[PDB]
RNA sequence: ACACCCAGCCGCAA
């Protein structure tokens, strides 16, 4: 796609069957800085 | 350490810092809830 | 100047 020239190598190409799954980057991300504290432990809390 | 501090006569009441209670947006700690009954019992028998 | 209490259970991620 780059260069133009030709792969040496011959890909295997072909449809195929792919899905999605539930796991999403999105809900997956998490960042804290002092934030909510927990009444007891005075920690941290459980979680995003 | 001796024996008869060994032995417990006094029990000791933790403060609200160990038995945090909280109102729904007032429920107790169980804990308080545990020394209450104890001192109930203690009033009872006293 | 924030607002949401906790136990338990279950499913699930690598």
């Amino acid at each position: 796609g780059f260069t133009g020239r030709k792969i040496t190598s011959q890909i295997f190409i072909g449809p195929t069957y792919y899905q999605r799954l539930k796991h999403m980057v999105d809900d997956k991300i998490h960042s804290r800085a002092r934030g909510p504290i927990q009444i007891l432990n005075r920690q941290p809390m459980e979680g995003r | 350490a001796r024996p008869e501090w060994m032995i417990v006569t006094v029990l000791p009441v933790p403060p609200l810092s160990v038995r945090p209670a909280v109102v729904m947006q007032r429920n107790q700690d169980d804990l308080t809830h545990k020394l209450a009954d104890i001192v109930k019992i203690n009033n009872q028998l006293r």
